[PDB]
């Protein structure tokens, strides 16, 4: 008898607030921030 | 020591609810590894787009197994399907489960994943304690023992990629040593958490094309696949149906390996195979088919195949047929052994070998395939005879191997009493069950053994199965009859006419 | 012989168990090299793999080494591998 349907864990039930990494290294796209210096400080 | 025989088998493998559909897919050359996105969005995290999956995981008859709705919703799908599969396995052997009640039957279950437990144990504020008794790994066997009332061992092994065959080996040893009269060996695997697939992909054990190409030049890896199987091992006296006889079972670990822990070895596997076939007293020339692991890995396949060549192909003239059930359905990690066992037993019963798939050109690093000593069964080949061997090897180095002697029992010679009409009685949870049982009885009305086994598994109380039916087979007339059984024992009276 | 990257991605149970197994062999007065290549078996009783849950919680950052170090079946397979045991390697999970 299979009239009823029971719970089955879903894909979103398991582990997988934007976070931005600011890096001035010459190899990074954000290298242009080095040129924004004020009072001898970036 | 007495004999150990396999009495019943049931399972829910990919794209197959029962084993009949599994065989129809195996012999029909239909790829059971679909590419839909039932489990999760296809291609998520770069995972392969193809995997083996079951048709439904939301079905479970709670009432028959005495599970309340709250408990059922928190029970692992593996356990829910395994209960039904175990019950089907017991009946498949023509054994009424009531007889096994109170005995020393032992349940050995091979499990490698417990993904459901994590899902249900993620919200401490609103989590129920029932999940511990429904999702805990040990409960995968203890629950079966509790329901079926087995007083024997209840273990949940964990060796990877070989757990089910290790459980079968342990059950064989338990029965062979006189500790248990029968055993229930099961293997369960369900794909629910994509992160495990990501782990396997990172290790490099998954094939980008998602196709396990066993023994093939372009063998990249293997595709994950889920499935549930269960086998009823029993001694000779109890068994009513005998698929095969376990001539010998063994196990051993690779040990130290310079390459690494996950690098398969061939010398150890050769030693295991040779030790088994020497202790059992079975010559290598008696083998006819070996069910290789056949995961399609560029390293494991040469090791396994050359080990087999050294162990068995030393001094035999005719070629040895080798096939892998993982090119047809995938690779249920903990249930690999039992899936191959089911395929072998079905092939033996139907008198034909299930063809492999995705085999075009042999691996150039395997001399036997080119030489012709080893022959991959890529076409339906009728069985000539001999013994069989199943080997499952995990990635931690746990090796197992079995030797099976098939059943050569021919149909009985016709007898005068066979023409008398015979009565078939069935019971079921719903009218459709009784209908199917009666239709099956009518289909094979001339097979006495099938009718006897059906009649021996129909004495289930009315509380558990409130529907019953009968069909006088072979008579001058009379179709099936079905009706619900009123509850409560009913007295039986006699009246002798004058 | 566990490299630093894999040591971080290994269950604490496995590491403590390796140490304790070596200590147990020596306490018996038997050199571990005497049992290498023999049929010594490893049985372990485990009822938890929380390290795997902790390590597989980031699909974009997890390393494959966690499976080979935190998998339940490796709690015995690792011991057999290091000590070179050719016998059974099982991970029983009957509770308590």
């Amino acid at each position: 008898d299979h009239s009823l349907a029971w719970d089955v864990p879903a894909a979103e039930d398991f582990p997988n607030a934007a976070i931005y990494n600011i890096d001035t290294s010459s190899e990074s796209p954000d290298h242009y921030l080095v040129d924004h210096t004020l009072d001898g400080r970036v | 020591p007495e004999e150990v025989v396999i009495a019943g088998m049931s399972g829910k493998l990919p794209e197959s609810e029962n084993l009949q559909e599994f065989w129809d897919n195996l012999i029909g050359g239909v790829d059971m590894v679909t590419d839909d996105d039932r489990r999760w969005k296809a291609g998520l995290y770069g995972l392969p787009r193809r995997s083996g999956k079951l048709k439904d995981l939301s079905r479970f008859d709670a009432s028959f197994f005495g599970v309340h709705p709250k408990q059922a919703h928190t029970m692992d799908p593996q356990l829910r399907l395994l209960l039904e599969v175990t019950y089907e396995a017991i009946v498949d052997g023509g054994i009424n489960p009531d007889s096994l009640r109170g005995t020393h039957t032992g349940v050995w279950v091979g499990v490698s994943g417990s993904e459901t437990s994590e899902a249900l144990s993620r919200d401490p504020e609103t989590l129920v304690g029932y999940s511990m008794v429904g999702c805990q790994r040990a409960m995968m066997a203890n629950r079966l023992s509790f329901f079926f009332d087995f007083r024997g061992p209840s273990i949940a092994l964990d060796t990877a990629c070989s757990s089910s065959l290790m459980a079968l080996q342990n059950a064989y040893q338990a029965i062979h040593s006189g500790q248990c009269p029968a055993a229930i060996v099961g293997g369960i695997n369900v794909l629910l958490k994509p992160n495990t697939s990501v782990q396997f992909l990172r290790l490099g054990m998954l094939s980008p094309e998602g196709t396990c190409k066993a023994f093939d030049t372009a063998g990249n890896g293997y595709c994950r696949s889920e499935g549930v199987v269960a086998v009823l091992l029993t001694k000779k006296s109890l068994a009513r149906r005998v698929y095969a006889t376990i001539l010998n079972a063994g196990t051993n670990t690779d040990g130290f390996k310079e390459q690494g822990v996950t690098f398969p070895s061939g010398d150890i596997q050769e030693q295991l195979i040779r030790s088994l076939y020497q202790s059992a007293g079975v010559a290598p020339e008696s083998f006819e088919y070996i069910e290789a692991h056949g995961t399609g890995t560029k390293v494991g396949d040469p090791q396994e195949l050359n080990g087999i060549t050294r162990a068995l192909c030393a001094t035999r003239q005719e070629p040895l047929l080798i096939g892998s059930t993982k090119s047809n359905m995938g690779h249920p990690e903990p249930a690999s052994g039992l899936a191959a066992l089911a395929k072998v037993l079905l092939s033996l019963e139907h008198g034909l070998w299930a063809p492999n798939l995705h085999f075009h050109s042999p691996n150039p690093e395997i001399p036997a395939l080119l030489d012709g000593r080893l022959q991959v069964v890529d076409q339906p080949l009728p069985v000539r005879g001999g013994n069989v061997g199943i080997n499952s090897f995990g990635f931690g180095g746990s090796n197992v191997h079995i030797i099976l002697r098939p059943n050569t029992q021919p149909p009985p010679a016709p007898a005068p009493h066979a023409t008398l009409p015979r009565l078939l009685r069935a019971s079921g949870r719903t009218p459709e069950a009784v209908q199917k049982l009666l239709e099956q009885g009518l289909r094979h009305s001339q097979d006495l053994a099938f009718l006897s086994m059906l009649n021996d598994i129909a004495a289930v109380p009315a509380t558990a199965m409130p529907f019953r039916g009968y069909a006088v087979l072979g008579g001058e007339r009379g179709g099936p009859e079905v009706q619900q059984v009123p509850a409560g024992e009913r007295p039986l009276w006699f009246i002798c006419s004058g």
